[PDB]
């Protein structure tokens, strides 16, 4: 009917560069493409990523709040007191209705 | 100062740069009738600009270095296609037709700014009012459709009811006999495969339709093969005309102020060229159009707006 | 020359360009001063 | 957040300034790095969330949020630059210029401080988003698809605007760290539960809920594979953490207005899990398993457990990274076949030995194989049903076994059998392809490691 | 037209309107009205054609009965305060005459009819002052005289205008008439929140006529006055298709865009005055105007339609159109959203 | 006043800095319309005219300076209307008598 171009072939990237990685069709930037993102994406972010999680300053004070309960209940129970009480705050801050 | 509403009110008024020898002409006539030899002689005598015949590559010589551009920035018109085969699938029949008719009337803006501008006058051969005899042969020889001719007078119709008509028509009448003799003895072999049936339905289109049109509203000159062979007779004629018909009586300061801005601005010129009615002879595929219009901008000097072009010599540009 | 036709731009409209430039320097300088006079008035009318 | 915003933005410029060849090299490489500096978010504190300023604050239920949004970017790089090969030099940096600017409005989307901020970055994400669709999509369903994604998000996210200009006004303030203080209780009244409605709808829709779902299969199948990654990654979570936030002003309402949508999620999942086993178009399947997974985190956001919140958490992480992962497998193979029917070409396996493991792990995942952070979310959602009402077991239960068939039924159908015998241009996968895989699993793998940092505030 | 006489005319189309405000007196303020009628015709009919005389007189009978019906009220106000001081009108008939005759002069549902006909019947640039600087000087008379309105007579006009411009828009494939029922859906906008808070009515009313010059402006540039005449711009001029995509988007009233602004400060009064029905059912209905405003950037710059052969032609030309301040209005249109709270200059 | 852009007693008020993030903004918008004007008439983009890209910077900084300072002087106006009102009409702003939430009773609704 209307004057539109054919479809392409499809093109094996394998064909003219049979070390493609995939990248680009230009060897010199495919290579530098695999690169990038094999350093930045394994060397450094999967691994400096995963060392800097794993280091991190007790993350949300989980290892506070141990060390805590431990002195707490050491304290308490050396007192004589219960390790813990039903009440959150003292009653005698509290006024209730009626 | 480019033309525009503050020039005109600062005196650039058409009138002032007109005078009686400010004339446009248009030598008509069939295939291989000397009109191009006829059209030049006009001219030099008379002291007018000549505009060869508008072909496939008009708008390449006005625009960019002036030197034609590849095929394909064109459509794909050929008119040696056309003579070796009118009939073929790929709609090239009337996808060159419908391209001459933009040329020419691109070409027949360029002549109305040139008179209007400078006052000289100007002789073309053939215009967008004689453009339709190709289209009435292609159509009754079976070249075109029934549907290429509606969207021919469609686009027609909205762009020559912008402009006036020439002032003098002159036509050199050579019969078809004598016509397929010269096409002979010229020696290309495309055009000899014109056949006579195809050369008397121009010549009929032009004495049934043009000639009496135009002789309502301008001057029309007919001259026999011979007779056009005495030029300075043809010139004589001319300087002896009375100029009593047509609109250019009609014109003023003001109306010719309208003109000018149309013709001067081309794509107001060309805008109903591309009318969206999806004829299949002239519709290019999205695809298509993508890929030719970025081909088209990696040509030397036109990625950017003339005078932008680092890559053609242009300096200045970030004082631009 | 690589035109046929010489465009409209091809040489910088130096009269348009000079204006265009001194235009720029006077909003700049005049934005300056207004700014420093509304400042030290601002200063003086509340007593710093 | 201006040292993520700003190198974010700097992307633009580094794009377009760039050399015509490496447009893609310089984009990946500097995308990675902004992922890199974004573990700066994790300092957080047992007690208070990190509040930069006035705008922008993080918890850890944005935190990992942010940090797969900036990773996803240099995936999605890596995975469009194939298809979009042929396209023109300035056709390219547009459509990278729409995955940064995404970027930008999802980073703070996921940190703004006030909830009329979070509106407006939350819907400027539509226009990149449709674009990316109906611009760069294969097919004449695009549009559609575009329509029907802009407007059902429009649809309720134009009532939410009312509610939440409503709130201010009552309240007198939508920062988020002012409505924990000032938020009082919601009372019974037919104003309340269209305040309630309002306040919910446009998140539901996103997740999305069952019932209005029928946008999603549409925007994936015609979506590229770049739209195909972030709608699923991280455009679903968009709702979810609107709800985990905004639920914080409906209670105790919330109580009941709960019921019909916990019904449509508990019976949607295994509606659209059974849907999964007779897909044909493999992006579809895909598509409607994540329907599935996040019916599970819209009942665990509307029964409001610290568990269940939790579990919502590491669903959102893990399902990201796995359905991403499952689209750029299912791309891998539509840039070879260029079609996505699932039965048309099989025993890939024979073909490709390596990815047929990456489609082995991104299976296993899907299903939940514990210790992965995908069971570890499913697992304690299902706890925190559990005790809202034992009888959810049986529903939670019986959709586990129907996601087990058809995750393996979508691997055994492509990678096992016989190879189609007139299908030989199977060339071998690209470096870039694995990849690609790798850094989906690798990460998804290496958090069950440490999965505190993915389980949100609750934690 | 001559240009001098063009220039003169537009000054009195111009004036007109500056004198209806910067008068005090309603006798003035009618002779505005009546000033501007004369100077706008004659652009109108510029291109001698029947399409334009239909239009020329179409829109002459609406303005004269409206006028007519302005003095009107103004007698009717004389009689019952004895005064023509321009404010609040001191008889509630005359305040319903007044309301319904400035309602004519905006076009506003169900005194409609006559945009879509007159904007089609004109050129663009004729359609743009009738969309544009013609809406200042009757929505400076509202400005005043809200205090007067009924309110059930205001809100039903505006929410009958979102509906009819919402809805008719829909069946458009004319670009002259698209932008027409979108200035019947957005004069809603503007008058639904005059009794509230008519600060917003000058912001959405300046936003409106920012985005609506744009529109007008980039179909100029290409002469394009069909949906399918804009689907050729991709082939032609690529940047004109992006600016129309980011035009319409923020038409469609989408964040983060300008177009939002007004929309979102207006469902921000109303609320403030337990508005809630109304602002979402006006936000709900607007989706219609989203709707066939995403049409057309589909058939301009989301996809390519086909070319014609003839557009290779025009390759080789550059657009000499003037495009006065097109790229001063896009940027506004589109990238104002950051500087919102500037409103409170409209104070 | 009266028909004022900006009244005298909008000069008792701090101006807007020159650093003013509102400001840079402004003129970002106007640095953007310039590179719009170059591509519609296809210019090279960012080289083209840096005359005209200069002036349509200094252009939109310079109305948008007065702009943001009318905008501030209204909303200080806006401030100052209100407290004088609030001082004017004291019965109708009391000081509300502020009860610790040890006193005041909420109603406790579990989740389980
Ligand atoms: C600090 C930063 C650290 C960064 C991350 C470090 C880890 C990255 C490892 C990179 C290794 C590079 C390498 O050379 O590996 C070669 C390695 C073997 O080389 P190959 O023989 O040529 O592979 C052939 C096929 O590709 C593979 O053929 P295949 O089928 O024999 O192997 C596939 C294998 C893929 O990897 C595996 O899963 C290994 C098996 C599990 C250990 O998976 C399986 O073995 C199938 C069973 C999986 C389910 C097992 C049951 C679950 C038990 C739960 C245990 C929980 C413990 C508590 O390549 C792979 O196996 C591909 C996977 C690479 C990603 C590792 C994913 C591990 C999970
Ligand atoms: C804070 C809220 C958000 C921001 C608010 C922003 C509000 C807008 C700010 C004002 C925007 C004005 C446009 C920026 C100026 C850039 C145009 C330019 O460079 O023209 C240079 C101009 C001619 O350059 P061109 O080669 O024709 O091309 C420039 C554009 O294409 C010229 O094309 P055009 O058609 O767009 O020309 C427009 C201009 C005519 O073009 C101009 O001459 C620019 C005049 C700008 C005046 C500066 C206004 C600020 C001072 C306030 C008082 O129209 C006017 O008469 C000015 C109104 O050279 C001059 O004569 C300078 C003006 C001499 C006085
Ligand atoms: C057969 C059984 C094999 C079982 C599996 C392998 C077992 C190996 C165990 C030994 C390995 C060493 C080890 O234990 O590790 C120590 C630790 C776990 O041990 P730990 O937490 O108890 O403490 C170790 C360090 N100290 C003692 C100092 C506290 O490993 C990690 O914590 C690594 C967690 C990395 C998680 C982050 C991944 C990087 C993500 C990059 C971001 C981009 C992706 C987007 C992510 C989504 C958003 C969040
Ligand atoms: C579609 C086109 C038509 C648009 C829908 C029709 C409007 C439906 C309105 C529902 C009723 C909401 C309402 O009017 O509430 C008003 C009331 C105001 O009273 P107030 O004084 O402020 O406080 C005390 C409460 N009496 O109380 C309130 O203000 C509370 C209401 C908060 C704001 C509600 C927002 C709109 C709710 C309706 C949409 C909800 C459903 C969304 C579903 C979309 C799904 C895709
Ligand atoms: C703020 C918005 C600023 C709006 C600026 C719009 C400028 C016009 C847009 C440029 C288009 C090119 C042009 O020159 O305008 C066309 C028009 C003249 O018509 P034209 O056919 O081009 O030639 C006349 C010969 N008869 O010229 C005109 O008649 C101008 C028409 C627009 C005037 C109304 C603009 C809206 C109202 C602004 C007031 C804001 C309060
Ligand atoms: C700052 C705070 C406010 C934030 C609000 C959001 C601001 C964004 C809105 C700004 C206004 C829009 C300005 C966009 C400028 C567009 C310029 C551009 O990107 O290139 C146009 C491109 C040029 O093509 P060409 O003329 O041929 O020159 C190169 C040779 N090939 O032309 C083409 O090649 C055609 C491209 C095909 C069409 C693709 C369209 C998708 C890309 C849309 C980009 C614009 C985004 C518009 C929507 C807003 C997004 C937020
Ligand atoms: C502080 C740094 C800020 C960084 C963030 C900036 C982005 C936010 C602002 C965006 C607002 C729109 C900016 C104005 C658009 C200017 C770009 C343009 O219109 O031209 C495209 C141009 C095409 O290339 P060219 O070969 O020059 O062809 C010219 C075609 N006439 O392209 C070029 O080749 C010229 C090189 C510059 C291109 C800039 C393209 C920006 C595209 C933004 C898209 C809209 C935002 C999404
Ligand atoms: C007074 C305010 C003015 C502010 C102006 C600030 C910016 C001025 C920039 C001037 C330099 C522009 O530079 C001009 O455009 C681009 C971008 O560099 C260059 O060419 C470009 O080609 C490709 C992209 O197409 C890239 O490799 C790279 O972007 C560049 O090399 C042109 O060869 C150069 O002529
Ligand atoms: C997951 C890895 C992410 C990689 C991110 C890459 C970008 C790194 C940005 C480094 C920013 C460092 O920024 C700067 O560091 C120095 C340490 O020398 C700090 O130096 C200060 O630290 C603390 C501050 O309480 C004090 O001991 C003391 O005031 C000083 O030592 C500065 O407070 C900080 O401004
Ligand atoms: C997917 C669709 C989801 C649909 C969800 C539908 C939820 C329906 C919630 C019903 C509860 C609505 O809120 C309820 O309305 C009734 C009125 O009928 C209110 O009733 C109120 O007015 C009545 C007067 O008739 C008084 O008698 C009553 O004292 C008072 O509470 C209640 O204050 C409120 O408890
Ligand atoms: N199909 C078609 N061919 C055209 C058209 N105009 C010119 N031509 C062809 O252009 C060729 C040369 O044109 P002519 O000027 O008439 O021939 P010529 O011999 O060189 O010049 P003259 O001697 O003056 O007649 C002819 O073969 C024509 O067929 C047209 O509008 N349509
Ligand atoms: N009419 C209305 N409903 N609204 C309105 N204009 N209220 C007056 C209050 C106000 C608000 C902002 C500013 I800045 C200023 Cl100076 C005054
Ligand atoms: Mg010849």
């Amino acid at each position: 009917r209307w004057q539109e171009d054919p479809e392409p072939e499809d093109e094996n990237l394998y064909e003219k560069n049979p070390d493609s990685h995939g990248y680009d069709k230009d060897p010199a930037v495919d290579i530098w493409n695999m690169r990038v993102v094999f350093f930045f994406g394994f060397s450094i972010v999967l691994v400096l990523g995963s060392t800097f999680v794993a280091y991190l300053p007790d993350y949300r004070m989980q290892e506070w709040a141990r060390r805590e309960a431990e002195r707490l209940v050491k304290y308490r129970e050396a007192h004589g007191l219960p390790i813990m009480e039903s009440n959150c705050f003292d009653p005698s801050k509290i006024q209730l209705p009626e | 100062l480019q033309y525009g509403p503050l020039a005109y009110i600062l005196g650039e008024k058409a009138t002032k740069k007109m005078t009686e020898k400010s004339k446009l002409i248009t030598v008509d006539g069939n295939i291989c009738s000397g009109k191009s030899k006829l059209a030049k002689e006009i001219a030099e005598k008379l002291g007018l600009k000549h505009f060869p015949e508008a072909g496939i590559h008009y708008v390449d010589s006005t625009t960019g270095d002036g030197k034609p551009l590849p095929v394909q920035f064109s459509g794909n018109c050929s008119l040696e296609k056309f003579y070796d085969d009118p009939k073929s699938n790929d709609g090239n029949s009337y996808r060159l037709q419908a391209w001459l008719y933009a040329s020419r009337l691109l070409q027949y803006a360029d002549a109305l700014e040139h008179l209007l501008s400078t006052g000289q006058g100007v002789v073309l051969e053939r215009s967008i009012y004689s453009d339709f005899v190709f289209l009435e042969a292609m159509y009754r020889q079976g070249f075109i459709r029934k549907q290429c001719v509606d969207h021919y007078n469609q686009v027609k119709k909205v762009t020559i009811c912008e402009y006036l008509p020439p002032h003098v028509v002159v036509y050199v009448d050579v019969p078809v006999p004598e016509v397929q003799s010269r096409i002979q003895k010229k020696g290309n072999p495309h055009e000899m495969k014109i056949t006579s049936a195809y050369l008397q339905d121009i010549e009929n289109a032009y004495k049934g339709t043009f000639l009496p049109e135009m002789s309502e509203k301008c001057e029309v000159l007919q001259y026999s093969a011979w007779e056009a062979q005495d030029a300075e007779k043809v010139v004589e004629d001319i300087e002896y005309l009375k100029y009593d018909k047509g609109p250019w009586l009609d014109q003023n300061d003001r109306k010719l102020h309208k003109l000018r801005m149309l013709v001067q601005d081309k794509l107001e010129v060309l805008n109903y060229t591309s009318i969206p009615v999806f004829l299949p002879e002239v519709t290019v595929g999205a695809h298509q159009s993508d890929q030719v219009f970025q081909e088209f901008t990696e040509l030397p000097g036109r990625k950017y707006r003339a005078g932008y072009n680092e890559d053609v010599g242009d300096k200045w540009i970030w004082l631009k | 020359k690589f035109y046929i036709q010489e465009p409209p731009h091809g040489s910088p409209n130096w009269l348009k360009v000079g204006l265009t430039l001194g235009t720029s320097v006077f909003l700049w300088i005049y934005l300056i001063k207004q700014h420093n006079e509304d400042v030290l008035e601002y200063k003086r009318r509340n007593g710093l | 957040m201006l040292k993520y915003i700003i190198p974010t933005i700097m992307l633009m410029p580094l794009t377009w300034l760039s050399k015509n060849n490496m447009i893609w090299v310089n984009s990946t490489a500097h995308s990675l790095l902004i992922s890199f500096t974004s573990l700066l978010l994790m300092n957080q504190f047992g007690d208070n969330s990190l509040n930069f300023s006035l705008l922008f604050f993080s918890d850890s239920l944005s935190t990992p949020l942010l940090i797969l949004t900036m990773w996803l970017l240099p995936l999605m790089l890596m995975a469009s630059q194939h298809h979009l090969s042929k396209e023109n030099l300035t056709r390219k940096k547009l459509f990278i210029t729409m995955l940064i600017s995404l970027q930008l409005f999802l980073i703070m989307t996921f940190t703004a401080m006030e909830l009329i901020l979070f509106y407006i970055l939350f819907e400027a994400t539509l226009v990149p988003t449709l674009i990316i669709i109906t611009r760069w999509g294969n097919q004449t369903e695009r549009l559609n698809a575009g329509l029907y994604f802009l407007f059902y998000t429009l649809a309720g996210s134009l009532p939410l605007l009312v509610a939440l200009i409503y709130i201010q006004n009552t309240v007198g303030s939508l920062n988020f760290l002012m409505l924990q203080y000032w938020v009082q209780p919601v009372h019974n009244s037919w104003s309340n539960v269209f305040m309630w409605l309002a306040c919910m709808m446009a998140f539901m829709v996103k997740m999305p809920l069952y019932g209005l779902h029928l946008w999603l299969p549409k925007a994936h199948v015609e979506a590229p594979i770049a739209g195909s990654m972030v709608l699923a990654a991280v455009l679903l979570k968009l709702g979810g953490y609107g709800m985990l936030r905004i639920t914080l002003i409906l209670n105790p309402m919330t109580d009941f207005m709960a019921y019909p949508f916990i019904m449509l999620s508990l019976w949607g999942m295994i509606m659209t899990s059974s849907i999964c086993l007779r897909q044909t178009d493999l992006k579809s399947l895909i598509a409607y398993s994540s329907v599935s997974h996040m019916a599970l985190v819209i009942v665990a956001i509307l029964i409001q457990t610290p568990w269940s919140y939790m579990g919502a958490t590491a669903l959102m992480i893990a399902h990201g990274l796995t359905s991403s992962m499952l689209f750029c497998l299912a791309n891998s193979n539509y840039e070879r076949i260029h079609s996505r029917t699932m039965i048309l070409a099989r025993g890939l396996q024979t073909l490709l030995p390596l990815m047929a493991t990456w489609w082995l792990l991104a299976s296993l995942t899907n299903l939940a194989l514990p210790p992965t952070i995908n069971l570890i979310g499913e697992l304690f959602v299902v706890m925190s049903t559990f005790s809202w009402s034992n009888i959810t077991i049986i529903l939670m239960g019986v959709n586990m076994v129907i996601t087990a068939l058809y995750s393996l039924y979508m691997l055994i159908m492509t990678q096992r059998g016989k190879y189609t015998y007139h299908i030989n241009n199977i060339s071998p996968s690209f470096t870039r392809e694995n990849a690609l895989m790798s850094l989906h699993i690798l990460p998804l793998l290496l958090l069950t490691l440490n999965p505190k940092i993915i389980l949100g505030p609750l934690y | 037209m001559n240009p001098i006489i063009f220039i003169i005319i537009l000054l009195t189309i111009m004036l007109g309107t500056i004198i209806v405000m910067i008068s005090s007196h309603w006798l003035l303020v009618w002779i505005g009205f009546e000033m501007n009628m004369l100077a706008i015709i004659p652009i109108m009919m510029k291109n001698h054609n029947p399409r334009a005389t239909e239009a020329s007189t179409k829109y002459f009978l609406t303005q004269s009965t409206a006028s007519m019906l302005l003095m009107m009220a103004v007698i009717i106000n004389l009689m019952f305060s004895g005064q023509w001081t321009v404010m609040k009108l001191f008889n509630p008939m005359a305040s319903m005459l007044m309301t319904m005759a400035l309602a004519m002069k905006l076009g506003m549902a169900p005194f409609h009819f006559w945009v879509p006909e007159v904007t089609q019947g004109i050129p663009l640039s004729s359609g743009l002052i009738l969309l544009t600087w013609q809406k200042l000087a009757p929505m400076s008379v509202l400005y005043q005289i809200f205090p007067s309105i009924n309110l059930n007579l205001i809100l039903t006009l505006s929410v009958l205008s979102i509906l009819i411009g919402g809805w008719g828009g829909l069946n458009q494939t004319q670009l002259r008439k698209i932008m027409a029922y979108s200035s019947i859906a957005h004069m809603g906008w503007m008058t639904a929140v005059l009794p509230y808070n008519p600060t917003m009515t000058l912001l959405n009313l300046i936003i409106y006529i920012i985005m609506t010059s744009t529109m007008f402006t980039m179909f100029m540039a290409n002469s394009t006055t069909t949906t399918l005449s804009l689907s050729h711009t991709w082939n032609k001029t690529p940047i004109m298709t992006v600016l129309i995509l980011a035009t319409l988007l923020s038409m469609g009233g989408l964040p983060p865009l300008s177009g939002f602004m007004p929309k979102w400060m207006i469902i921000q009064e109303m609320t403030k005055n337990n508005s809630i029905i109304l602002p979402t059912f006006m936000a709900i209905t607007a989706l219609l105007n989203l709707y066939f405003y995403m049409r057309l950037t589909y058939s301009t710059t989301l996809t390519m339609f086909p070319s014609t052969n003839n557009m290779k032609m025009k390759w080789q030309f550059p657009l000499m159109k003037k495009m006065t301040f097109l790229p001063t209005m896009v940027v506004l249109s589109t990238m104002m959203l950051p500087l919102t709270p500037m409103l409170s200059v409209l104070e | 006043a009266t028909f004022q852009f900006l009244p005298d007693e909008a000069r008792s008020l701090p101006p807007p800095k020159l650093t003013d993030p509102r400001l840079a903004f402004v003129g970002f918008l106007g640095y953007c319309s310039g590179l719009i004007d170059n591509a519609i008439r296809r210019r090279p983009v960012l080289l083209a005219g840096l005359h005209r890209q200069l002036l349509y910077i200094t252009s939109f900084v310079f109305v948008g300076y007065y702009l943001l300072k009318r905008q501030d002087y209204m909303y200080a106006v806006r401030d100052h209307d209100m407290f004088s009102y609030i001082k004017s009409h004291p019965e109708d702003f009391p000081e509300k008598d502020k009860k610790t939430y040890g006193e005041v009773f909420e109603e406790f609704h579990p989740v389980r």
